[PDB]
C-alpha cells in the first residue's frame, strides 16, 4: 500500500479562540545512545603471516 | 556475464558481500536521515480555509491548490532550480509526501505555534503567537500589537524578497 | 533535545556499550476552548498581561498562565498599561479591578 504519513488532524483555528490545557501528564521517554565499541587490536604480522 | 571471471573472483572471498552490505547500509541510512528530518510529527495538520492571520501572508510557503504537485511556490522554485551493475534505488519518501510533511509542519506552526511540537496542538491566534515569540526575545507584547500592520507588511515584503532572491541567484 | 514535550529533568542509566537517558517531560493535556483577546480596554487605556493571557469562558474575562488553566481576576498587579484602546486590533471592553480601591474605600 501507499503509506499514511499521519492521522489527520484539522486544528480549529480562528482569530479569537485559544486552547488552554487544564491538566498535565508526566511522561518519561527512553533515549538509547551508543558510547563506545569493543576495543580490538590486530597483530598485522601475525595476521598476514603467522 | 563471464563465468571464468566469476570463478576467478570467487578466490578473493567475501569482498563483494562487504561492498554490497556497505552500500545497503548507506541506502537505508539515507531513508533514516529523511525520516529523522521530516517525519517528526504524527499528525497531519491542515490550515483553515479562510486565511485570516491578522495581516500575515503565507501564500508563498503554503501549498498551491492550482499545482498538481501540491507544492508551495517557493518549493516549486526550489525543485525547478535543482537539475554495468549500477542501480538507483528510489527514496522511501517521495517528493509529494515530503511536501505534505512540510505542509503539516507549516500548518502546525502557524495555527498552534510551538504547542504541537510538545504535545497536543493548541490553537492560538497568530498575532498572539507572534506576541509570545516577541516576549521570548525580551520585547513586550504591546510593541507587537501596536505595530502589527507594520510587522505583517515587513514579513510579507521579506518573504517576497526571499522568493525573488532565490529566483535571481544561480 | 531531551525528550518529547516540555523537558523537566533527565536520568542517566548505564548500558552495555551505551547510555540510556530517561527523559522526564511535562505534556499538556485536557485542553479547553476559550475566547481570547490581545488586550483589555479600561478607562481609555489598554491593559496587557504581564506573564499570562486573557481568556473568557463566555461571560467573564480572566488572565491565566499560558501552559495551565488557572483563571485569576484581571487586576493592575498582573497587567500593564501601554497606550489607549484605539491602536490595538481586537481589544475588548472589560473592567480592571484595583486592589488599592477597598483600602481607601474603607
Ligand atoms: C473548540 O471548538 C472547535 C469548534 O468550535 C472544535 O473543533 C471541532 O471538533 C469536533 C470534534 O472532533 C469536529 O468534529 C469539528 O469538525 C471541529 N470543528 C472545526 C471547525 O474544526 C474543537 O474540538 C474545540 N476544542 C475543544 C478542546 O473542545
Ligand atoms: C488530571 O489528570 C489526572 C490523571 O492524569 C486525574 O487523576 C485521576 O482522577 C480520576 C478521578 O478523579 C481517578 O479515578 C484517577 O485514578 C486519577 N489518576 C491518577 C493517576 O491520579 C486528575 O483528576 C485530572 N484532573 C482534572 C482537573 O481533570
Ligand atoms: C498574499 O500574497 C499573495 C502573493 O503576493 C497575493 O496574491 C496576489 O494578489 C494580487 C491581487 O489579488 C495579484 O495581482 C497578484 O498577482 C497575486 N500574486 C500571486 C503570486 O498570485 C494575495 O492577494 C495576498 N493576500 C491574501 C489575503 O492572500
Ligand atoms: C465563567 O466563570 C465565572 C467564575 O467561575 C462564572 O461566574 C460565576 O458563576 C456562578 C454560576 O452562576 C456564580 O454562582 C458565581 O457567583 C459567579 N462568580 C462571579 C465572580 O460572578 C461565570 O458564570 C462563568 N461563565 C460561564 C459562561 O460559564
Ligand atoms: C468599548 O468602549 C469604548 C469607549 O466607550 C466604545 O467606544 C465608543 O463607541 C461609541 C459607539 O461606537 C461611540 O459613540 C463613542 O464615541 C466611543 N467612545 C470612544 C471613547 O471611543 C466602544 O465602542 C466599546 N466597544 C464595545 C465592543 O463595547
Ligand atoms: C475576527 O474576524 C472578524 C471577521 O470575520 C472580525 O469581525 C473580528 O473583529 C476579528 N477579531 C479579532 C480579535 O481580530
Amino acid at each position: 500500500y501507499t503509506m499514511s504519513l499521519g492521522v489527520e488532524n484539522s486544528v480549529a483555528y480562528s482569530n479569537n479562540s485559544i486552547a488552554i490545557p487544564t491538566n498535565f501528564t508526566i511522561s518519561v521517554t527512553t533515549e538509547i545512545l551508543p558510547v563506545s565499541m569493543t576495543k580490538t587490536s590486530v597483530d598485522c604480522t601475525m595476521y598476514i603471516c603467522g | 556475464d563471464s563465468t571464468e571471471c566469476s570463478n576467478l573472483l570467487l578466490q578473493y572471498g567475501s569482498f563483494c558481500t562487504q561492498l554490497n552490505r556497505a552500500l545497503t547500509g548507506i541506502a537505508v541510512e539515507q531513508d533514516k536521515n529523511t525520516q529523522e528530518v521530516f517525519a517528526q510529527v504524527k499528525q497531519i495538520y491542515k490550515t483553515p480555509p479562510i486565511k485570516d492571520f491578522g495581516g500575515f501572508n503565507f501564500s508563498q510557503i503554503l501549498p498551491d491548490p492550482s499545482k498538481p504537485s501540491k507544492r508551495s511556490p517557493i518549493e516549486d522554485l526550489l525543485f525547478n532550480k535543482v537539475t554495468n551493475g549500477l542501480t538507483v534505488l528510489p527514496p522511501l519518501l517521495t517528493d509529494e509526501m515530503i511536501a505534505q510533511y512540510t505542509s503539516a509542519l507549516l500548518a502546525g506552526t502557524i495555527t498552534s505555534g510551538w504547542t504541537f511540537g510538545a504535545g497536543p496542538a493548541l490553537q492560538i491566534p497568530f498575532p498572539m503567537q507572534m506576541a509570545y515569540r516577541f516576549n521570548g526575545i525580551g520585547v513586550t507584547q504591546n510593541v507587537l500589537y501596536e505595530n502589527q500592520k507594520l510587522i505583517a507588511n515587513q514579513f510579507n515584503s521579506a518573504i517576497g524578497k526571499i522568493q525573488d532572491s532565490l529566483s535571481s541567484t544561480p | 533535545f531531551c525528550g518529547k514535550g516540555y523537558h523537566l529533568m533527565s536520568f542517566p542509566q548505564s548500558a552495555p556499550h551505551g547510555v540510556v537517558f530517561l527523559h522526564v517531560t511535562y505534556v499538556p493535556a485536557q485542553e479547553k476552548n476559550f475566547t481570547t483577546a490581545p488586550a483589555i480596554c479600561h478607562d481609555g487605556k489598554a491593559h496587557f498581561p504581564r506573564e499570562g493571557v486573557f481568556v473568557s469562558n463566555g461571560t467573564h474575562w480572566f488572565v491565566t498562565q499560558r501552559n495551565f488553566y488557572e483563571p485569576q481576576i484581571i487586576t493592575t498587579d498582573n497587567t500593564f498599561v501601554s497606550g489607549n484602546c484605539d491602536v490595538v486590533i481586537g481589544i475588548v471592553n472589560n473592567t480592571v479591578y484595583d486592589p488599592l480601591q477597598p483600602e481607601l474605600d474603607s
